């Protein structure tokens, strides 16, 4: 019977066509999700690299700092020495006064 | 005859949509490991990020702790110049002023 058969014929054209568009929209999207992998590889190599250059800066700053301490506590240390000196110094005048202060108690 | 050229066409196109239902079905499965595969990598950048950005902070923190010792040493070393000074002019002033009595009676 004619009509079932432009029927059959059509409609299995109609389905060809509709599966073909569909195929090209997945091939379509697979690229799009391949592009996407390529950036974050690219993006997984450069966060290592700018972690690496922070991780290297900040080391340099850390030792320039330790370095800094050390010499902080240097400078202390002449310091307090030289204090402990002036002290003793001091202390002989000292006795001195206090010798001339017990002869005028006893008068 | 016609008829059945049509009809052995009706089977070719049978044949046809089967083949293509196979195409689509490969490539759904193709992009759902496509997928996969670009959020493991999304997973892999956050740990690289993550690793780094934890280093980097201790170390940060070694460096907020020595700037603040230094701090306090320094600030220290300060109190002690001045301690010292005192202490030097006190000295001087002791010192001096004895010498001044010794050179008067040696000297009057
Ligand atoms: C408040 C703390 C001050 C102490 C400072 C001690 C001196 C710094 O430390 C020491 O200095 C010596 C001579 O520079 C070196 O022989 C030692 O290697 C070092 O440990």
């Amino acid at each position: 019977t004619a009509g079932r058969h432009g029927d059959s014929v059509r409609n299995s054209k109609i389905e060809i066509s509709e599966l073909n568009r569909v195929i090209q929209r997945l091939r379509s999207e697979i690229d799009n999700v391949k592009k996407q992998i390529s950036n974050l590889q690219q993006s997984i190599s450069d966060a290592e690299q700018r972690g690496e250059n922070a991780l290297k800066d900040a080391k340099n700053k850390l030792n320039d700092l330790e370095d800094a301490l050390q010499q902080a506590k240097e400078d202390l240390a002449r310091l307090l020495r030289d204090y402990q000196e002036l002290m003793n110094t001091k202390l002989a005048l000292d006795l001195e006064i206090a010798t001339y202060r017990t002869l005028l108690e006893g008068e | 005859t016609e008829i059945d050229n049509n009809i052995e066409q009706i089977s070719s196109y049978k044949s046809e949509i089967t083949e293509l239902r196979r195409n689509v079905q490969a490539l759904e499965i193709e992009l759902q490991s496509q997928l996969a595969l670009k959020q493991s990598l999304e997973a892999s950048l956050a740990e690289t990020e993550g690793r780094y950005a934890v280093q980097l902070s201790q170390i940060q923190a070694q460096i907020s702790a020595l700037e603040e010792q230094l701090q306090q040493i320094r600030a220290e070393t300060e109190c002690q110049n001045t301690e010292y000074q005192q202490l030097l002019d006190i000295k001087i002033r002791l010192e001096n002023e004895i010498q001044t009595y010794r050179s008067l009676l040696e000297g009057e």
